[PDB]
């Protein structure tokens, strides 16, 4: 409701928009890593 | 992938179901003898090699 709160929400939205590309890069990295760890049989750590 | 039994085509006679599953296995042979006849239904998955 407040102007400062609206500006904070807008800043959060802008940060999410800026980090959308980083999140897509992380998603691609996760997909490639899941494929590689599966293919090589590199078993995940039990606590991992 | 797991192992274990595969489709048992408890079908009819003369229809050449052996040929059908043969083409389904990449082969071409409907030459049935008598009784059962086991064919290795190959399955290659590139999801995890």
């Amino acid at each position: 409701a407040s102007t400062s709160d609206a500006v904070t929400f807008i800043t959060y939205v802008q940060s999410l928009k800026r980090k959308i590309k980083q999140f897509e890069k992380q998603v691609e990295l996760y997909r490639n890593g899941q494929r590689l760890l599966e293919k090589q049989r590199f078993q995940f750590p039990p606590s991992w | 992938l797991p192992s274990g039994k595969n489709i048992l085509v408890f079908g009819e006679d003369g229809s050449g179901k052996t040929t059908l599953m043969t083409k389904l296995q990449g082969a071409e042979h409907g030459k049935k003898g008598r009784g059962l006849e086991y064919l290795y239904l190959s399955v290659h998955d590139e999801d995890r090699d």
